[PDB]
């Protein structure tokens, strides 16, 4: 049965693509999570830079 | 043979492939935003490290 | 002519069979790519979670200098 | 006669319909292949951005280790 056989091949690709869509939906959620974490990381890095600038000023004036 | 049944299956497959492609493309901005946030953070941490290194020499 | 239709159907079925094999390869390649990126994203998320704690902790030490 | 004419017409009608249908299926297939290849290439580009991003996070971890050495130096007055 040749029609049934090609249909089985289409069904096999469809099954892999269905899983690929499920997994790319999960990836999008994991990316959203990571984006929020990296936004917070960027803010934290600003605090670190600001505090380090203030300390460099302090030690510059301590040493004339 | 009745081959028209194969058309419907391929329409379904085509929709999955198109949906997949739209989803991958829709996630581009999240990936670019992550990369940009990390790039900014890395510049800031490098600059902070350099300021501490200067203070360590004064 | 009937013969021209049969010839066209035969070549279409050959090309469908070969093309579905190539689609399967593409779909499997996507599957592998997503698996590999899942790993990278997991590791990246872990490193970012640890790094945020470590930057904050270092900043608080610098505050005492 | 009538039986012959019906059967000849039916075989032709079916061959035309099958040729047309399988051509439509082949066109769907080829377009899906084009879209799938393009999407695969886009996925691969996105992996390159994630890989670069991981190198930048590694860089920040290294820089914090250098910063801790500077903090230790600054505290070491005597």
């Amino acid at each position: 049965d040749r029609v049934r056989n090609l249909q089985s091949e289409v069904e096999g690709v469809k099954n892999i693509m269905t899983q690929n869509v499920e997994r790319i939906l999960a990836r999008g959620e994991n990316l959203e999570h990571l984006r929020n974490k990296t936004e917070d990381l960027e803010a934290t890095s600003e605090h670190f830079k600001t505090t380090s600038q203030k300390v460099a000023r302090k030690f510059w004036w301590k040493n004339v | 043979e009745s081959w028209e049944t194969l058309e419907a299956d391929l329409i379904e497959l085509s929709q999955l492939v198109t949906d997949f492609s739209l989803l991958v493309n829709s996630q581009q901005e999240k990936i670019d935003s992550i990369a940009d946030h990390v790039n900014s953070a890395a510049v800031n941490v490098e600059e902070g490290t350099k300021n501490l290194g200067k203070a360590a020499k004064y | 002519h009937l013969r021209a239709y049969h010839q066209k159907i035969d070549s279409n079925l050959d090309e469908l069979s070969m093309g579905l094999g190539r689609l399967k390869d593409i779909a499997l390649g996507m599957q592998t790519e997503i698996e590999e990126q899942d790993d990278i994203l997991d590791r990246l998320t872990t490193k970012v979670d640890k790094l945020d704690v470590n930057i904050k902790s270092t900043e608080r030490k610098v505050r005492q200098l | 006669a009538d039986r012959q004419q019906y059967l000849r017409q039916e075989v032709l009608r079916r061959a035309e319909a099958t040729a047309a249908s399988t051509s439509r299926s082949l066109a769907l297939m080829y377009e899906s292949e084009k879209v799938g290849v393009a999407s695969s290439e886009e996925l691969a580009r996105q992996r390159g951005v994630l890989e670069r991003t991981e190198k930048m996070v590694d860089k920040m971890d290294q820089d914090l280790k250098i910063s801790q050495k500077h903090i230790n130096s600054i505290k070491s007055v005597f």
